């Protein structure tokens, strides 16, 4: 993220960190058993970490779980990047509590100009 | 863009 | 916009969701009916490179998905961002079958 702020500890419970020896990619947990993301972050060996604020420190309200299943979307295009959307099924259910949450899947698609909230641990430079 | 970065290498 | 540097923090980034105009204009021909673009058109706000395939939500809703874009965070080029209000079916059906 350029340009952004730091976000309260724990104030994304749905925001997970994609590792596979270290942070590659963001997620999103819509389920307990299920985390949503691109399919550009495509890799064959996946942990999910959630409950995450400083993925250099253990703080202890993390759970690592590593993927059972990683499912792209079919009609994915890396030339346009058109469906670029990815599942990621857990090899066991995420504990939901304060620091672990899901997201709710649109009910509809977003009017212009409605404000968001984007986060990740990307660039920020 | 707004990609990957870190672990993908 | 200029090194390298990643957080060990989670960052945070409150953007709005650009019209199909704005969207379109920044990149002639490359956006499908699948992709938004959220951001700012004067940049300095952006995601970048390892944020990918994180949420962007809007109204507790996830209604965005960080996929690409020129670069980060440079002026008339805001991130484009896959569509997940198209996707719910999919999504469900992927679920239940597996
Ligand atoms: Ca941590």
């Amino acid at each position: 993220i350029v340009g952004g702020y730091t976000c309260a500890a724990n104030s994304i419970p749905y925001q997970v960190s994609l590792n596979s020896g270290s942070h590659f990619c963001g997620g999103s947990l819509i389920n307990s058993q299920w985390v949503v993301s691109a399919a550009h972050c495509y890799k064959s060996r996946i942990q999910v970490r959630l409950g995450e604020h400083n993925i250099d420190v253990l703080e202890g309200n993390e759970q690592f779980i590593n993927a059972a299943k990683i499912i792209t979307h079919p009609n994915f295009n890396g030339n346009t990047l058109d469906n670029d959307i990815m599942l990621i099924k857990l090899s066991s259910p995420a504990t939901l509590n304060s620091r672990v949450a899901t997201v709710s899947l649109p009910r509809s698609c977003a009017a212009a100009g409605t404000e968001c909230l984007i986060s990740g641990w990307g660039n920020t430079k | 863009g707004k990609d990957s970065c870190q672990g993908d290498s | 916009s200029s090194g390298s540097s990643y957080p060990s923090l989670l960052q945070c980034l409150k953007a709005p969701v650009l019209s199909d105009s704005s969207c379109k204009s920044s990149y002639p021909g490359q956006i499908t009916g699948n992709m938004i673009c959220v951001g700012f058109l004067e940049g300095g706000k952006d995601s970048c490179q390892g944020d990918s395939g994180g949420p962007v939500v809007c109204n507790g809703q996830l209604q965005g998905i960080v996929s690409w874009g020129y670069g980060c965070a440079q002026k008339n080029k805001p991130g484009v961002y896959t569509k997940v209000c198209n996707y719910v079916n999919w999504i469900q059906q992927t679920i239940a079958a597996n």
